[PDB]
RNA sequence: UGGUUUAAUUCGAAGCAACGCGAAGAACCUUACCAGGCCUUGACAUGCUAGGGAACCCGGGUGAAAGCCUGGGGUGCCCCGCGAGGGGAGCCCUAGCACAGGUGCUGCAUGGCCGUCGUCAGCUCGUGCCGUGAGGUGUUGGGUUAAGUCCCGCAACGAGCGCAACCCCCGCCGUUAGUUGCCAGCGGUUCGGCCGGGCACUCUAACGGGACUGCCCGCGAAAGCGGGAGGAAGGAGGGGACGACGUCUGGUCAGCAUGGCCCUUACGGCCUGGGCGACACACGUGCUACAAUGCCCACUACAAAGCGAUGCCACCCGGCAACGGGGAGCUAAUCGCAAAAAGGUGGGCCCAGUUCGGAUUGGGGUCUGCAACCCGACCCCAUGAAGCCGGAAUCGCUAGUAAUCGCGGAUCAGCCAUGC
RNA sequence: AAGGAGGUAAAAAUGGUAAAAAA
């Protein structure tokens, strides 16, 4: 039925807040408002190289953003003439001191948001669902993971019946904690509908 | 309720006090019904809105300072 | 109507008593927990998706 | 004579900010009355699990605001200097006063 | 401090127990078989969303 | 909520899984519904053609209001200027255009998100064996448990998601720590933690330990069961989040996105009104009750949690009160919301449509808000219905649970909150 | 009784739901 965000349950010692800044009772709103706007217009632009996490810090002008990209290469631009315009606008609609920090994660086939990103985008480019996606779960357990699952729900190929085609390989202990799982859902848009791409990836015990 | 005072509106005021400059035509055409009835309106054809249309109500005494739009039914159909 | 409605209050009219809260991450007035300036479904989507500090998937 | 209150959402780090201060302060001067914990005020919130008219089915969420309090004796220049300079709350709120 | 008159009473009992079982734990030998240390339970439990007194539920229709 | 009805009584949900459900604050707002006034390159963004205005500060007529016709100001900047001028930009105006927009249909095209069966114990992988094979096996057999929990058997041996465990609240202890607490231990006192002092005790809130049938005895082949103790803690210690594979084309296009169909000076947009509260009945969840284990007035008691800056609002005062005028402290464990109530301790009623129960009823008051008629809460005093404890039937609940009693927060000008 | 089994027993007030069609 539900499943609930592993995330919205991993906020113990397994998922530390995406946005780390204390707030005043009154303040809270407008702060998060500008915040979600940052992530927002960032999303439209700095997608180009897989935007996973978006680490946020705020003390008092301390607008530190640690954009976990996927590969900041052809995204910082030559000499940083693209990091420039982004920090620029960042300042344009943030009445304080901005930060960029392109902290991409070492490895691709980890952190399910970008996994599912490529996943849904393959269907976005019409491609073979079960074939290339089984190849995706494949690639995950071909990277060194411990359990990969990709649910893809919606109008495959049209045909009224919106199935929920599902594939998996490796253990996915969702009721556990220490085990740690990364969850990421891509919002797949068929030219003819909206199908939901979703992925869980397992890591391991002890941590 | 105004605790100290009685609520009314100035449309009616400016209107009544200007026909009182003579005592002319036997019609007025008001859109407000939230207003409190006053005795200086004399009380001819206060034509008030209802919800569908303006419907003239007569006014003399016992409607003293109680609300206007109360002698305009609105709640059509009975039981 | 919808689009015009958010604009209706977004610009404060005549009387203080004609303002009504607005989920700026979904767009409604019903059950918008003013503390966050967020509706209830917008609330839960935010807190769940990890994009909300101070909270806790409470277990008290 | 020093009133330092530390308001925090991450009690783990927030406490780490409470004893740290006290070391370098008990170090760069004299006594520094222990970090003393203060009532973590919690703002209770809650709402239903979904969108459609499902009166039951609900999730609670709340704000954990831990309060901290350090008192130091008669201050020193080292103490005040570094322990007003160095820090990295990265969010946590630091509010001091002269009572 | 706290609870109620009776709750007060409870804690008083608890302590009068614990105090003589300190400055003479010779009295402990003949007081646990009497049950003068098992503390307590009781909590007007966290109200269940959906039910009243975390147990007390609304009248079921079916119809 | 059906039905009923109106100009409109705006839609959604429907055996359990809809009916105090979206609705966690519908007077106008909200608002999607109606009658009427009216705007429409549109309340919103996006860019071009050709034209003018600098942005932009005020005002008059009109009108229910949106809208509408004009009037005072007005002339910041780039290039070329002690001169004249135009073009260019934010910048608004008008035609034309590309367009916006539509809570219009379509959940039988969809995502996501809840429901629900259901914390029900279920769904399977691996090598081996059986079966031509589909496949079976493992998982069918017995005792046992909340449990596919464990043991025994056994052609299997195991392994993963489920159950559990790792997570939190709550009970016992500890170490850090002392502006909450206190003679607990000392001094004094305006004897009231009130003045110094102190960390012992509560508390606070952190880091661990502590319980496993571990010990003792009787039974069972073991899994387990009986009895007893050590201990704050027994045999899963109490609770909470936690909810599989799957079904059900469940629920939702009126939170959102959303494939399509669709109106485009009208299904778009504003305003003022009116309805969402209507009434010959019917129904679910509910508050109160119908009474002496009680109603009433007086004195004292112990709560826990959650709040409060243009808010919490103690205090005198005016007012019987509703609340109003002057007024302290308060970014709170230090200030106030706040009196917990039942308990207890006195006095009244004397079994009665009663000092019961206030349903409703009239002449007046307070508060918020432009505004309290429809349609607000609250105050007064006069009114004082039904109700004599409920047939068929049918609901809750297994321990601090039920029953009883008070208390706060959410959103909110206010409040229909007897709801959650 | 532990089972498989050959003969003789008990056991249902009611009903119409169409179907082009997805993996």
């Amino acid at each position: 039925g539900n499943k609930i965000h592993p995330i919205g349950f991993r906020l113990g010692i397994t998922r530390d807040w995406e946005s780390r800044w204390y707030a005043g009772k009154k303040q809270y709103r407008h702060l998060l408002l500008e915040d979600q706007r940052i992530r927002g217009l960032l999303e439209k632009e700095l997608y180009s190289a897989g935007l996973a996490r978006v680490d946020i810090e705020r003390a008092a002008d301390n607008v530190a953003v640690t954009v976990h990209v996927a590969k900041p290469g052809v995204v910082i631009g030559r000499g940083g003439e693209r990091i420039r315009v982004l920090r620029e606008e960042l300042a344009k609609l943030t009445g304080k001191n901005v930060a960029l920090n392109v902290q991409e994660v070492q490895n691709p086939n980890l952190s399910a948001p970008l996994v599912a990103q490529r996943v849904a985008e393959q269907i976005e480019r019409r491609f073979a669902v079960r074939r290339a996606i089984k190849q995706a779960v494949q690639r995950v357990m071909e990277s060194g993971a411990k359990g990969a699952k990709v649910i893809v729900s919606g109008r495959i190929g049209g045909a009224e019946q919106a199935r929920t085609e599902w594939a998996a390989q490796g253990r996915v202990p969702l009721h556990t904690l220490r085990a740690n799982i990364d969850y990421g859902f891509a919002l797949a848009r068929t030219t003819y509908g909206v199908l939901g791409v979703k992925a869980y990836i397992f890591l391991g015990e002890v941590i | 309720s105004l605790k100290k005072g009685v609520f009314v509106d100035d449309h009616l005021l400016e209107k009544v006090l200007e026909l009182n400059a003579k005592g002319e035509k036997r019609l007025i055409k008001t859109w407000s019904r939230r207003s409190t009835i006053v005795p200086e309106m004399v009380g001819h054809t206060i034509a008030v809105y209802n919800g569908k249309q303006h419907v003239p109500v007569y006014i003399t005494e016992n409607m003293v300072g109680h609300k206007l739009g109360e002698f305009a039914p609105t709640r059509t159909y009975r039981g | 109507a919808r689009k015009a409605l958010i604009e209706k209050a977004k610009r404060t009219p005549k009387f203080k008593v004609r303002a009504y809260t607005r989920c700026v991450r979904c767009g409604r007035a019903r059950s918008v927990y003013r503390f966050f300036g967020l509706c209830r479904i917008c609330l839960r989507e935010l807190a769940h998706k990890g994009q909300l500090p101070g909270v806790r998937k409470a277990s008290w | 004579k020093i009133r330092i209150k530390l308001r925090g959402f991450d009690h783990k780090t927030l406490d780490a900010s409470a004893q740290k201060i006290v070391e370098a302060a008990r170090r760069s001067g004299a006594q520094v009355s222990g970090p003393i914990p203060l009532p973590t005020r919690v703002r209770r919130f809650t709402v239903i699990r979904g969108p459609f008219k499902h009166k039951d089915s609900r999730e609670h969420f709340e704000l954990r605001t831990h309060n901290r309090l350090v008192d130091i004796i008669n201050p020193n220049r080292k103490t005040i200097e570094q322990l007003m300079t160095l820090d990295l709350p990265t969010g946590v709120e630091i509010e001091i006063k002269t009572v | 401090r706290g609870g109620g008159k009776s709750g007060q009473i409870d804690a008083i009992k608890l302590g009068i127990a614990r105090a003589l079982v300190q400055y003479n734990p010779d009295y402990r030998a003949k007081l646990k078989p009497l049950g003068f240390l098992t503390r307590d339970a009781r909590v007007v439990e966290r109200k269940k969303y959906g039910k009243h007194k975390a147990r007390r539920a609304p009248q079921y229709s079916k119809r």
